[PDB]
């Protein structure tokens, strides 16, 4: 997701993170086995350095792995 | 408590005004029906015992478990209560019918009845059922008397219904 | 609120008993009366204003000094109040006629009457005149039972005030 | 307790009064020092309006003290209907959402995140809304922004206690109510060192958030239906935290922000700390 | 004894107040009704006997076994009593019509009814039939309001018995 | 949620029975009125804005103090709320009218409403008043429309009333 | 109950100690003021009726609506209550003033007051207002009496204020 | 807690009336006396310790056997307690002087005195001696009204104990 | 009758306890005050008459219309009564000073005040002026505590009347 402007209000250096998505990370609210969205198997988000460690750890424990990290600017 | 007349007053009071002529005409006509109204009440009271007796029989024929050990109408002690309650509800309904207003029934009897029943483990549904059974029987009398001047009581009959139903609903 | 109908219900309710013939007889009494009562109310309601003017006025004739400066009757605010008040009395009376009991009167006017009047130094006397003057006027527009009813209620207040 | 009649036979609005009983107020007819029945430490009476003044003075002139007064009509009302929260409904914001769908989410989010509480035109956030619907922000991220926003802080966090704010938070971010005294304690400590932002972050970041409505689902009410690792009492606490539809979390009302869940009730579900 | 008049007095008395319009309305009701009530009583009083015979009789038809030896209906003493009793019921009813209230009924008949009946093993059922049979006959000699009144009171007992 | 049909079902279910023929005939009839029913709703929705606007004006002409400093409709912020509330109530009422059942109105809107108002210090009396003011205006439209086939809508009109009144009562 | 002396005691008790000499000197001086203290009280009690009467007039001149139909001070019955209440609060305040301690006031009087007012729908704001109106009038007398030895009562005057204010706050 | 001031408030409060002249007179009494009372307290507070030693001691002289092994007076723990206790009595007395009422005494010492003493087999007698011995010593350090006050309170306990 | 002394006895008596130091303190207060109180009474008693004349008079100045024919102030009988009445008020006040409590006032004057006044249409207002006028005069003959006392009691009535 290309940042239109600095997403976060609170300010630090921001880094774009592209992740391969497990069904768990974004389960659809559907009956049966939850499916992540087809259109994005690789969600990309913008994160502040402070949040970067929590975001990565949560991504890690869920199936999906970091495809790439890029500084948001 | 409250009734049709008093009510209209109170409304008028908050507006701070004399009664509207329109409003008088509600009361004027209400008076005219009195005689019918009265007979209706008289019919219930006259048949009271029966109404209940009847309803009960039917209630227990339907929900046989209530009267089996472990049910809520067993043993005698409980049964007695259940009968007593039915009656009360009836009494209040009649009162309302005379007043020409739900209030008396709701404030004295219905407000909190559900919760009581719940706490005890009385099945509210069955209670409601009973109330209806009563309703039908009661109307039966109201609507089919002998030696009264023949005429149309529908208006009253329906209002009666409503009262019964408010009861059924709030209990249920 | 005390009306015939409410009372019999109440009495029946206390004893825990169905409304039997006893009470209905009573009810029948009310509602029979209503026709007269209702008539009276229509009459008062219509002439309200005129009755009020006349009354307020009267009071001043009866108690000239009230209109002098430094008194209660003096300065418009007070006059306005004076009017308002009497209006009320009247209003309620009509109500009571229609309700078929003193109920409305008791709860609005009478309960707490004394203390209010004491704390604000309203002299019962005044009100009374107002009423009397009214009673006198009403004694023309009405007749027979309608009249009788009107009086009863008007008086009821006189007695409560005094 | 339940009150069985709203009004006395003579017309009169009944009022339930709750006091802490004192030995003087009621005592056993026993030899030795007078003792009130332990079960009635908090006694309740329903009194007509007329006797209310006398009743209360007497209570207070003894060592009694009044816990609260409440009109009998509000009391002896049905427990709120759970109809709308039994099955929440749920909103998904697809990618390539058309204009309307984005609007629906937004509305739904404001509803759940703020409680019934109304958000005025000036209060509403264009910027945050802007981001959603040209991509860039997840529903999850929008939700974070709302809880960061001053609007949120002014209602929930700046008026009430942090104790209250936590459960207030739980309900908005997770349908659940709080289970156990520990959760309340953890959040409080987080807030003291990390501050307000970190605490807000910890609910959205939590896996319970992720497991249900993880991304691109507006939060819904999980509580009122059976959840894993949820104390049974939590379900009861959900009835205290959530009062009817058209009942809100409002700083605005008299003594607006108080605790729906008594501290003792939390202790029952679990203790340890 | 509970009649309309006594009640309003009582209510007035409890509150500690003079009889105001409220109560008089009620009283008026009682008095206007009386004309019908009184008529009804004259009618019952006259046909008393015949009503009684008919009733007693009925009961036996309804419950044949009572007349068999070793039963309660059997042997004249019992029959005499049975007659006496019904007479009473009737007597009181008339009273109540005239008094304009259930009062007379309540105090003579109803209060203690159950226990008496229990201890002597009088089956309410019987009485009831008696009454019903009566009601049916009365439903010829009377008409309109007079009738209505008669019924009310007759029933009142049925309900008390049952 | 619930509506006329579903309701009857549920009742039938607890008895454990197929729907009584009598009961069908309630629903059968209900269907027939549909068209009328619909138009009624359509009339409200079409006039919504106005209904409110109107009622408000009248509300404030009567209770001047609400809009005076210290009153409950002052200042702007509060005023706004008061307007929106009125509207909501209306919205629900309409919904009910279509459903043929009070429920939706009771559950979403009326439940807890009194208490809210209380806690805020909003004067329940005035709220109720507003609701009535609305009622009358609304009926006005329901009952006097343009381009519609002429017939009798009374039945619907009364049911509408009731809904408004349930509201008035429970708020008050 | 409690008052200035008793209070100091109690504190001392929990420490488990005899009273500190310092602490005695609080009480010693408190005694010295007695006479002033008394006169203060005497002034209120002497003027009681008036204080209230006055405050009321002003209260109703400001908030006209209270006395209009639909308001909280209407009708007579209600008005009466409102007056009665004012007085009570005053009575307590005086008591406190004598005791030299808020407690009595808080425990007998203020405790539960807010909630009552709320439940009734009495507007707490207005109540508070009344209390202040009273305050000012009362001070008026305390501070301007007749036949009293001239001297400084400020200390007492302020304490008086505080009591009034505790009241205002807890009600509000 | 019962002091002069609290009582008059209470009495006023019960009847529902303002503090009038009656009560203030009473209050005034309390305040005038205080000067003497306060003096007494300063005197006891200062000599506390010495009074206590003397008392404890006395008790043992009076009841030699207490100090024998297997008795209550025997072994330091008990002696410590004995000291503590008397200290308390004294402490409270001072309090009461200052508070200007028995209140403090009643609530700490007196209420429940008996049962405590029964369950732990403390003989009232002992305490009493303690007090008496004290009273005697106090009867030197004080004089006039100050003295009188001291006595009153000391006694008050004697009577409660006995 | 409520005086300081009677009250403490009463309170003591209710609880079922001996008069302890608490109460005596209170009593002492009453006795110390007496000297001032007594002085005040001697002063009022002496000037009684003159105070009364002045008051009665005042009232008429304040309410001229009273002296007009057909009013209450008119015709000697009424004037005599008016005098008498005020005398009474005064008399009692003195009593209360001496008794050291409101008691005398409460039982003679205050209890039943309202109803008497209502039934005979005596306007509280009048009395009040009387008192006020008095208070003003007394405010010359007396000084210091004696004065203070006099006021207290005089006021006490003002408040009761209003
Ligand atoms: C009968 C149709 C059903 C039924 C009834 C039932 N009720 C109770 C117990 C109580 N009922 C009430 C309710 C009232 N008392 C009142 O005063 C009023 C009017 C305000 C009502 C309607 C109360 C007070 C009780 C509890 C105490 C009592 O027994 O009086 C029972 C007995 C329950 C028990 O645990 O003993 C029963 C059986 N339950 C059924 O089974 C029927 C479906
Ligand atoms: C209606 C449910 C059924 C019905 C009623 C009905 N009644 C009347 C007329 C009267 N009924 C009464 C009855 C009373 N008046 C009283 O004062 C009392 C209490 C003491 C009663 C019970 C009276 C007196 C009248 C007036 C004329 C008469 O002789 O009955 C009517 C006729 C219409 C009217 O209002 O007059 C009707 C229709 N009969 C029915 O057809 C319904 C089934
Ligand atoms: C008319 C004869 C005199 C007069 C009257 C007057 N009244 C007031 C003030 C009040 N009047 C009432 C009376 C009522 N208010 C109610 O709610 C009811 C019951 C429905 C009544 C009968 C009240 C309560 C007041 C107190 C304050 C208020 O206005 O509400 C005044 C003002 C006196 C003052 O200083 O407060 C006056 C003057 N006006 C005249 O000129 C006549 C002498
Ligand atoms: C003693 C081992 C511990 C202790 C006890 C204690 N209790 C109180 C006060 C109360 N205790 C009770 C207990 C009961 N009341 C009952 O009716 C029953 C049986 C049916 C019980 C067991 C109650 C109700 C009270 C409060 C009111 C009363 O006095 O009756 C105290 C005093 C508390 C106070 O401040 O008043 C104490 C000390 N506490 C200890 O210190 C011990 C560890
Ligand atoms: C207008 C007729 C009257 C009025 C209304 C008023 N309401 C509020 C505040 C709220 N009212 C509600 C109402 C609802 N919540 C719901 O969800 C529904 C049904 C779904 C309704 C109808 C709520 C939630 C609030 C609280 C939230 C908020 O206030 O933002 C106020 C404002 C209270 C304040 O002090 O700010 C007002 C004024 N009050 C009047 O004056 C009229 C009589
Ligand atoms: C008639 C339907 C049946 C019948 C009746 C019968 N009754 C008794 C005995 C009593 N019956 C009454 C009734 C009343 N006595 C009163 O004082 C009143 C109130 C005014 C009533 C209603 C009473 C009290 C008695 C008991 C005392 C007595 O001896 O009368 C009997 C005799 C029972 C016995 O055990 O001897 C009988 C048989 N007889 C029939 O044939 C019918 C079956
Ligand atoms: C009743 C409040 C007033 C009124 C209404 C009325 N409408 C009809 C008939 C129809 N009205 C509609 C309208 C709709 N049907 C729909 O499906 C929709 C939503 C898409 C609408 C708005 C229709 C289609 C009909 C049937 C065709 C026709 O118009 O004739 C009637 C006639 C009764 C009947 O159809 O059975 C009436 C009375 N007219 C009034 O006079 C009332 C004031
Ligand atoms: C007057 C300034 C305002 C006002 C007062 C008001 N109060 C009531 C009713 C009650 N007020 C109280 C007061 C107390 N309860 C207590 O415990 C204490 C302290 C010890 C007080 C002072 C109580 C108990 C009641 C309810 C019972 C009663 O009859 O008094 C009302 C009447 C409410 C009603 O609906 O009847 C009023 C009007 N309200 C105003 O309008 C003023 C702003
Ligand atoms: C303070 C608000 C005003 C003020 C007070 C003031 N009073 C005194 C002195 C005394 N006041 C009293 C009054 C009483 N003593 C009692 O025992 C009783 C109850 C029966 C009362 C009412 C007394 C006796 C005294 C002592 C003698 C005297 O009057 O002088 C003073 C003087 C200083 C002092 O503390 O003694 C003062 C200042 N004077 C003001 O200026 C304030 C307006
Ligand atoms: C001294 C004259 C004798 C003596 C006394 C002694 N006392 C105890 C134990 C207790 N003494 C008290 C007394 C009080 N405790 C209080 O809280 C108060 C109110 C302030 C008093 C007066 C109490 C309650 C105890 C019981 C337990 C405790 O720990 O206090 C003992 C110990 C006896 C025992 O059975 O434990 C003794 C011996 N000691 C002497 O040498 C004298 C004969
Ligand atoms: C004086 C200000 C006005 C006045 C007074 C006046 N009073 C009466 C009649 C009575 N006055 C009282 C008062 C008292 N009687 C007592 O026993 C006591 C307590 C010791 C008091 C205060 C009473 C009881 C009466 C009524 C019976 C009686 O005759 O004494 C009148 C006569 C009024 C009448 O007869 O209706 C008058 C005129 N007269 C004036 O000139 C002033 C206006």
């Amino acid at each position: 997701s290309v940042l239109t402007g600095d997403n976060q209000q609170r300010g630090s250096k921001l880094f774009k993170i592209t992740i391969a998505l497990s069904p768990t990370l974004a389960h659809h609210p559907w009956p049966g086995l939850d499916t992540h969205e087809p259109s994005q198997s690789s969600y990309s988000t913008i994160v502040s350095l402070e949040r970067l460690l929590p975001e990565m750890t949560r991504i890690k424990r869920n199936g999906g792995r970091i495809l790439e990290i890029t500084e948001g600017e | 408590m409250q009734d049709a007349f008093t009510k209209a007053i109170v409304a008028a009071d908050l507006r701070g005004s004399f009664l509207s002529e329109q409003e008088l005409n509600q009361l004027t006509n209400l008076v005219k029906e009195s005689n019918k109204r009265l007979d209706a009440v008289n019919a219930i009271t006259g048949n009271a015992a029966e109404i209940i007796s009847d309803a009960a029989h039917k209630l227990f024929a339907e929900q046989t478990d209530l009267i089996r050990p472990g049910g809520n109408a067993y043993p005698n002690r409980r049964m007695a209560a259940c009968l007593r309650d039915m009656e009360i509800i009836l009494r209040y309904v009649s009162y309302a019918l005379l007043a020409g207003d739900a209030s008396v029934l709701e404030d004295r009897c219905l407000n909190g009845l559900k919760e009581t029943y719940v706490a005890l483990g009385t099945p509210t549904r069955s209670v409601a059922r009973a109330v209806q059974l009563m309703k039908e029987t009661a109307i039966g009398y109201v609507n089919s008397p002998s030696g009264v001047t023949r005429g149309d009581c529908s208006a009253l009959v329906n209002e009666a219904a409503t009262y019964f139903d408010k009861a059924a609903a709030s209990i249920a | 609120m005390k009306t015939v109908i409410t009372e019999v219900i109440a009495s029946a309710d206390s004893q825990g008993r169905f409304l039997n013939n006893t009470e209905l007889q009573a009810a029948n009494g009310r509602f029979q009366r209503a026709t007269a009562s209702m008539e009276a109310a229509r009459a008062l309601t219509s002439n309200a204003d005129s009755l009020v003017k006349g009354a307020v006025q009267e009071v001043y004739n009866k108690f000239p000094y009230l209109t002098q400066p430094g008194q209660m009757g003096y300065g418009d605010t007070n006059q306005a109040k004076c009017a308002r008040d009497i209006s009320h009395y009247l209003r309620f009376i009509t109500y009571s006629l229609v309700a078929g009991g003193t109920g409305p009167l008791d709860d609005y006017i009478v309960a707490g009457l004394r203390e209010v009047n004491r704390t604000f130094n309203l002299s019962p006397s005044w009100y009374i005149e107002a009423l009397k003057h009214i009673k006198g006027k009403v004694g023309s527009q009405l007749s027979g039972q309608p009249l009788t009813e009107a009086n009863a209620y008007i008086d009821y207040c006189i007695n409560a005030l005094s | 307790m339940n009150v069985l009649t709203t009004s006395s036979q003579r017309g009169g609005k009944l009022f339930k009064v709750t006091m802490t009983l004192s030995p003087a107020l009621s005592h056993h007819p026993w030899p030795s020092l007078d003792t009130y029945e332990p079960s009635q430490n908090s006694y309740s009476v329903v009194v007509p309006l007329d006797r209310l003044l006398a009743e209360m003075t007497y209570i207070k002139n003894k060592g009694g003290r009044v816990l609260d007064i409440s009109p009998a009509d509000l009391e002896a009302l049905g427990p709120p209907d759970i109809s709308s929260v039994a099955i929440p409904l749920k909103v998904e914001l697809w990618a390539k959402a058309d204009v309307s769908d984005v609007q629906a989410a937004i509305v739904a989010a404001y509803k759940q995140i703020f409680g019934n509480t109304y958000v005025l035109e000036s209060e509403r956030l264009t910027s945050a809304e802007s981001l959603l619907r040209n991509g860039s922000i997840s529903v999850r991220e929008f939700v974070r922004l709302l809880a960061k926003s001053e609007l949120y802080k002014e209602r929930f966090f700046f008026c009430t206690s942090n104790n209250r704010f936590t459960e207030l938070n739980f309900k908005h971010f997770l349908g659940r109510a709080p289970y156990n005294q520990s959760e309340i304690a953890a959040h409080l400590d987080r807030y003291q060192t990390f501050g307000y932002d970190a605490e807000i972050d910890s609910y959205i970041d939590s896996d319970e958030y992720i497991q249900a409505f993880g991304e691109n689902v507006v939060p819904y009410y999980r509580g009122f239906k059976s959840q894993s690792g949820q104390t049974v009492e939590s379900f009861n606490r959900m009835f205290k935290l959530y009062r009817g539809d058209a009942g809100s979390d409002t700083n605005l009302n008299l003594q607006g922000q108080k605790r729906r869940v008594d501290p003792k009730n939390l202790l029952r579900s679990g203790r340890g700390i």
